């Protein structure tokens, strides 16, 4: 039993006021059944896609979670994971300098 | 191409 | 050159939750081109990339019974790993495979691979000459004993030697403005206060292909190895990566800091300093 | 939509139990169920199940096409959308029918074999079953002939994944999911593509009234068990000097061998070489 691994990061820049995409990218894991959710303002944003289940040479698993979005600074995004390493779920949020 | 082999545990 | 090519095998058993699930992906380098999901209404072997969208009805066919057939092997596998470790028909249990070749510049044969793992943990593995096995345990040794019986490593080096090669060699020709064209990274370095006295600087590569890269710190020409927090790469979202490094600074020296960037994209090593 | 499971086997015979399970957003909690045409009207009455619904000892009373709904609050009814089909067939309600393979339970990898069953009793419908936790049963419409029932299954292209035991059931018109007595059990065994071991006898195959014969089965793979089979038994191997694997059958007929391994009674090797003793 592995536990994950979570980033949260835009596809490009950050500039408010300008189109771009959202990932929550979470590997390391271990079993492959996982829950993942990009949140806004707290709540989940529907139109939530995510790449096809894959693993690493120490078969640790690892899925890339994406939502097209527009960065304000009053909007606040996270994204939840839960696992069943994880008593409760994790919430990263995004800050643009990571 | 994926493998044509059966790999019977 | 050089290239490889991936398959990734993952078998699921997970009683009262759903039927058995059997999921595969194919790798060219760090490229997803193909995807099987028997979760599916009509399961089909299914494109993942632009360029291997143009084949031709002969090959989706051809891979979609190949991976019907490995589905329904590999629950069976399921069962029969049951059987081998004595464990309860209750409980969740995964089998992950993953096979495939490397080639050099010319497109010759550099390598063959076949791993599987039971559980999280290794178990059974092609040897680097094609033709034996290392298993981890006793159950493994009962797979070695049929799989040397049945002469698998004969047709695995077979398909390894002439299939696998054959068809790479044919994909990195099919994507070559994708696959052998490397994009280099985008770069630049970032100033994070933390102290009054301590400040981060992060090094920043962006859209960058293919994933293996090189970001250093150095403090007047020596490498902070143990001292750099190096996030692990991790994929944009449009086939590229990103990758960045952060040191902690003593505030008043960032000059003394440069960050050194290598990616087969660049003619030359990059070297990065604060302003 | 939730997924509707029973477990150990939806095929269940009078007497036993059978447990439907309905997972729903990640939770067994709270569901209903509901029978193939009263389909918005849930059975005992709207019973909420807060538990797994098991049923034992079973009656054919259970038999029947099951769905389930998940508790679903702030939602459109506050349940969910229906969950797949599970159908109870209940066993043990007529005589057994009989079962036979042709042309015969031995099965060369990658060839196929008809398993038919047949039956005094005009059966509507045949089903055949293999032994085996969360398994579905093959239906087919029996054919009337000369005054027996009948029906031919195809199983194949044979890959171990098909071997095992297999038992067919009859049902009549009005009773649908109320199913016979199994027949006896079929082995249905693949053979190969494990390399063929070679039989030999000790001191030979010529043996008169008075004295002792032993077949010898040996192979340089290593099979843990040999088996001896004669044209119309089991032994462990023993690993030899040569480093040959050998089995020794005290015991005419004519034998073949086969070799299988541990944990894996349904797949064995090609058959050896005929011997007549
Ligand atoms: C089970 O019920 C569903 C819908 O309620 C139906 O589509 C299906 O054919 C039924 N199965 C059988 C075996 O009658
Ligand atoms: C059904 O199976 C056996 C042998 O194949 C026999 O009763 C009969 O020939 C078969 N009927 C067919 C193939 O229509
Ligand atoms: C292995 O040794 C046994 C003696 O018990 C002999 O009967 C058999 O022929 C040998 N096998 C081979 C392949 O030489």
């Amino acid at each position: 039993q592995r536990t994950p691994k979570i980033q949260v990061y835009s596809r490009h820049p950050a500039e408010n006021g300008k189109s771009n995409f959202l990932n929550c990218y979470v590997s390391g894991f271990h079993p492959s059944d996982i829950e993942v959710d990009l949140l806004k303002n707290g709540e989940r944003i529907e139109k939530v896609e995510h790449s096809d289940l894959s693993f690493s040479k120490d078969w640790s698993f690892y899925l890339l979670y994406y939502t097209e979005f527009t960065p304000t600074e009053k909007d606040e995004y996270a994204c939840r994971v839960n696992h069943v390493t994880l008593s409760q779920p994790k919430i990263v949020k995004w800050d643009r300098d990571m | 191409l994926s493998s044509p082999v059966t790999k019977s545990f | 050159g050089s290239h490889s090519m991936r398959y990734f095998y993952t078998a699921m058993s997970r009683p009262g939750r759903g039927e058995p699930r059997f999921i595969a992906v194919g790798y060219v380098d760090d490229t997803q081109f193909v995807r099987f999901d028997s979760d599916a209404a009509s399961p089909r072997m299914a494109p993942r990339a632009p360029w291997i969208e143009q084949e031709g009805p002969e090959y989706w066919d051809g891979e979609t019974r190949n991976m019907k057939a490995s589905a329904q092997t590999y629950r069976e596998n399921l069962r029969i790993a049951l059987r081998y470790y004595n464990q309860s028909e209750a409980g969740s249990h995964i089998i992950q495979v993953m096979y495939g070749c490397d080639v050099g510049p010319d497109g010759r044969l550099l390598r063959g691979h076949d791993q599987s793992a039971y559980d999280g943990k290794d178990y059974i593995a092609l040897n680097e000459d094609l033709s034996s096995w290392t298993a981890a345990d006793t159950a493994a040794q009962i797979t070695q004993r049929k799989w040397e019986a049945a002469r698998v490593a004969e047709q695995l080096r077979a398909y390894l030697e002439g299939l696998c090669v054959e068809w790479l060699r044919r994909y990195l020709e099919n994507g070559k403005e994708t696959l052998q064209r490397a994009d280099p990274p985008k770069t630049h370095v970032t100033h994070h206060p933390i102290s009054d006295h301590e400040a981060t600087l992060r090094c920043w590569a962006l859209g960058f292909y293919p994933a293996e890269i090189t970001l250093t710190w150095q403090r007047d020409g020596e490498d902070q190895t143990q001292d750099t927090e190096l996030v692990e790469t991790r994929p944009a979202g449009d086939r590229t990566f990103q990758k960045w490094a952060a040191v902690v600074v003593p505030s008043g020296e960032e000059q003394r800091y440069t960050c050194h960037v290598q990616h087969e994209g660049l003619p030359k090593p990059l070297t990065l300093r604060w302003e | 939509k939730p997924f509707l499971s029973a477990w150990p086997s939806a095929v269940v015979p009078r007497g036993g139990h059978v447990t439907l399970r309905c997972h729903y957003r990640h939770r067994f909690n709270n569901f209903m169920l509901y029978k193939e045409d009263r389909i918005h009207v849930p059975i005992f009455h709207g019973r909420l199940f807060q538990e797994s619904f098991n049923m034992s000892p079973v009656t054919t009373a259970h038999a029947g096409n099951y769905t389930c709904r998940g508790s679903h609050p702030h939602s459109p009814t506050g349940w969910s959308a229906p969950s797949n089909p599970v159908v109870i067939m209940v066993t043990g309600n007529h005589r057994k029918p009989s079962l036979l393979a042709h042309p015969g339970p031995l099965v060369k990898s990658g060839e196929r074999v008809i398993l038919q069953c047949w039956s005094d009793i005009m059966f509507e419908h045949f089903f055949l079953h293999k032994e085996g936790i969360s398994k579905d049963p093959s239906r087919l419409v029996g054919q009337i002939h000369d005054g027996v029932s009948k029906a031919n299954f195809s199983i194949g292209p044979m890959m171990l994944a098909l071997a095992g035991t297999y038992r067919c059931y009859g049902s009549v018109t009005h009773t649908p999911y109320q199913l016979s007595a199994p027949s006896d059990p079929l082995d249905i065994v693949v053979t190969g593509p494990y390399e063929k071991p070679s039989l030999s006898a000790q001191p030979g195959p010529k043996v008169q009234a008075g004295e002792s014969v032993t077949l010898s089965c040996s192979s340089r793979s290593s099979y843990d068990m040999y088996h001896l089979s004669r044209e119309g038994r089991r032994l462990p191997a023993v690993r030899k000097v040569n480093r040959t694997f050998q089995a020794d059958f005290p015991l005419g007929g004519t034998y073949r061998c086969f070799g299988s391994f541990r944990h894996s009674p349904y797949e064995w090797s090609d058959p050896s070489d005929p011997l007549l003793v």
